[PDB]
RNA sequence: AGCGUGUGCCUACCCUACGCCGGCAGGCGCGGGUAACCCGUUGAACCCCAUUCGUGAUGGGGAUCGGGGAUUGCAAUUAUUCCCCAUGAACGAGGAAUUCCCAGUAAGUGCGGGUCAUAAGCUUGCGUUGAUUAAGUCCCUGCCCUUUGUACACACCGCCCGU
């Protein structure tokens, strides 16, 4: 039954559903407005998206 | 018709100061005279702009310390309005003259300075500001009020009223002229 | 010479009743396992352990099953039996007492040595 | 440095009753404060006392406040 | 009234306790253990006695019928939910136990926990804390 | 009152007015919003007024612990969380020492966002009430410049003499 109990574990919840969609990690993620990495990519990636550190 | 400012129901006019240091840091009479002891602001901004507040109006803002009376601006009030009550039915005495006569028997004209390193044991005597008179007998009378009615069945509307009156004929009773002589004992004792 | 009494019934009583009352004669927390859905998810092994507890050894010390499964609530028919569940490193064989009802199997094996200090 | 529990009395007995009949409306200053101090009894009692004295005519009200309230004595002429 | 009454009983003996009678009918009966502030105003309902008097002036009829809604308060209407010990491992009856049947109940399900050799027995056993919590920083006066 | 947020790609998990049932935690058919439109005029807390309490480890304080009921999840036991009744410990303004701040500031008080299936004693923002003291100093802990001294330069937390 390697088929059957290989992956048959629910990740439809928890943590380790989602992760970073720059590095693929599970740490320290950001969900808010649907950014879904975490803070180092997008600290890295944000003058492209559009966010300036004004204030 | 203002013909009065009368303070809720007491007259701001006849009014006596006695001693003539401190004419000038009480404003209480024909222009600081309000209707409450509650004013806006803008007060404690540059160096002497505090000497032109209504003295009611320092206690009421003296009146409040130890953490869970911090903002409490109209229960400190209510307080100050109940205590005139006592003041008033209590002497006969007009309550604004019991407030003025209280902080001038209240204020310590000379005061010690520490002096040297720290852990000695060295004072210098100098004397005392009038502002800064008329600034620890306000604190002075607050902290009485506050240690009188403190796990005491009286109620700090009495407490205060019976703090300030002990004061006014320097009955030495009250603990601001307590703390007021033995510190001009202190200074008087090394100069 | 005592004899047991759980919520007013008897043993025989029961073993000889069902799930659809039994979920009333239990506790809050029971009654929302038990109502939560079918045990064919994930305890098709449940299914297979009270399978294991039904196979009967004859009249002597009836034979110790085992199973890694600590999230399994006594029920009255599997009284009197001998298991051993597995709190991670061996396994703890436990003599099912009519005292057992109302609980887990995680109840009765412990996981951590109680400690023993010594010096600092 | 004496203690001195206070143990005040529920309700009145006798001589605390003609005592406050007789002394509290010949004070200047009354609240139950200062009645509980005086004749060593409950701080409710005062209250229910003082409201019983209000009732009768012999004090007259000058605030009253969720907190506390102020009474004196009639005038002697 | 306001006046002392004849036979004001001070000190009050109710089930083998000590009950003061200078304290409120609706917190004199709470220094009875097991029963507390929100169910001494329920019983004082139930019964016609109102919560203005003190303890010391009630009499014999009254208490009487408090102490008859103590032993049997089901059959006075009270809710179900209102009660400390519902739905018995023993027997499965709601009953309001009044500090003998619940401190020899306590201890009843304190050894049944103990015979029966459940974690919550042998922490009650050794004396630490059964509830789930960080032991590491706090309970520093366990032992010597 | 003011910052906010809201049906998501694999990814399923949103915010909620309204009606009934039940003490409550909660449950079902119903309508809106992919947002200045709907929650929402965000009937927030502290405060204000009126009773009860009366200096009593007390109606302060809610730790510890027993029984019961709901929600999330495949799964709660080493109690996820919430609710109900009991249980009512220490603690009477805190030693030596030490932190932060000077105006809508400290402090009291609550509301959003982040983590989140279940979720704040933390953090970041927001709003309400709202002060005491001071307009100075180099004494302490340190910093900047000039002059001087040095047996130091892995740089005084350095180097070094003798039994």
């Amino acid at each position: 039954g390697h088929q059957q109990l290989y992956w048959s574990h629910p990740r439809k919840f928890g943590q380790g559903s989602r992760s970073c969609r720059v590095c693929s990690n599970r740490h320290g993620l950001i969900r808010k407005y649907g950014l879904n990495m975490c803070r180092q990519c997008f600290r890295q990636y944000a003058k492209d998206i559009g966010f300036i550190k004004l204030d | 018709t203002p013909d009065i400012k009368l303070f809720g129901k007491w007259s701001t006019d006849d009014v006596q100061i006695n001693d003539i240091s401190l004419q000038d840091y009480i404003a209480v009479k024909e222009k600081y005279a309000k209707y409450l002891p509650h004013s806006a602001g803008r007060y404690a901004a540059k160096r002497f702009r505090k000497a032109q507040c209504p003295i009611v109006e320092r206690l009421t803002n003296s009146m409040m310390m130890h953490g869970r009376n911090n903002g409490k601006k109209l229960m400190t009030v209510r307080i100050v309005k109940h205590a005139f009550e006592i003041i008033h039915l209590l002497t006969g005495e007009n309550p604004l003259q019991v407030l003025v006569n209280a902080i001038i028997n209240s204020g310590p004209r000379e005061d010690s300075t520490r002096i040297g390193r720290a852990g000695t044991v060295r004072r210098q005597a100098v004397d005392v500001s009038p502002l800064r008179r008329v600034n620890q007998a306000i604190w002075l009378l607050c902290t009485g009020a506050r240690e009188a009615a403190f796990r005491n069945i009286k109620t700090i509307a009495e407490c205060l009223a019976d703090e300030l009156i002990n004061a006014a004929k320097g009955s030495s009773n009250s603990y601001a002229i307590k703390k007021k002589d033995e510190l001009e004992r202190v200074a008087k004792s090394n100069r | 010479f005592r004899k047991f009494t759980y919520r007013g019934v008897d043993l025989d009583q029961l073993l000889d009743m069902s799930y659809e009352q039994l979920m009333q004669l239990y506790s809050a927390r029971q009654r929302r396992r038990l109502s939560r859905g079918l045990r064919r998810k994930q305890h098709s092994l449940l299914k297979r352990l009270r399978k294991a507890k039904k196979e009967a050894p004859p009249m002597e010390k009836p034979e110790v099953v085992k199973t890694h499964l600590r999230d399994m609530i006594i029920l009255p028919e599997m009284v009197g039996s001998m298991v051993g569940v597995y709190n991670g490193k061996t396994f703890n064989q436990v003599e099912i007492k009519p005292e057992m009802i109302g609980h887990y199997l995680g109840e009765f094996s412990i996981t951590y040595k109680p400690v023993k200090h010594g010096r600092p | 440095k004496v203690r001195d529990k206070l143990n005040n009395l529920v309700l009145f007995d006798k001589a605390t009753y003609d005592k406050l009949c007789k002394e509290v409306p010949n004070y200047k200053l009354i609240t139950p404060a200062v009645v509980s101090e005086r004749l060593k009894i409950r701080g409710s009692l005062a209250r229910a006392a003082l409201q019983e004295l209000l009732s009768k005519g012999l004090i007259k009200l000058v605030s009253k406040h969720r907190a506390q309230v102020i009474y004196t004595r009639n005038t002697k002429g | 009234s306001l006046v002392i009454p004849e036979k004001f009983q001070h000190i009050l003996r109710v089930l083998n306790t000590n009950i003061d009678g200078r304290r409120k009918i609706a917190f004199a009966i709470t220094a009875i253990k097991g029963v507390g502030r929100r169910y001494a105003h329920v019983v004082l309902r139930k019964a016609d006695i109102d919560l203005t008097k003190r303890a010391g002036e009630l009499t014999e009829d009254e208490v009487e019928r408090v102490i008859t809604i103590m032993q049997n308060p089901r059959q006075y209407k009270i809710p179900d939910w209102f009660l400390n010990r519902q739905k018995d491992v023993k027997d499965g009856k709601y009953s309001q136990v009044l500090a003998n049947g619940l401190d020899n109940k306590l201890r009843e399900d304190l050894e049944r926990l103990k015979k029966i050799r459940a974690h919550r027995g042998l922490r009650h056993f050794w004396g630490l804390r059964v509830r789930g919590q960080h032991t590491k920083t706090t309970g520093r006066r366990g032992r010597t």
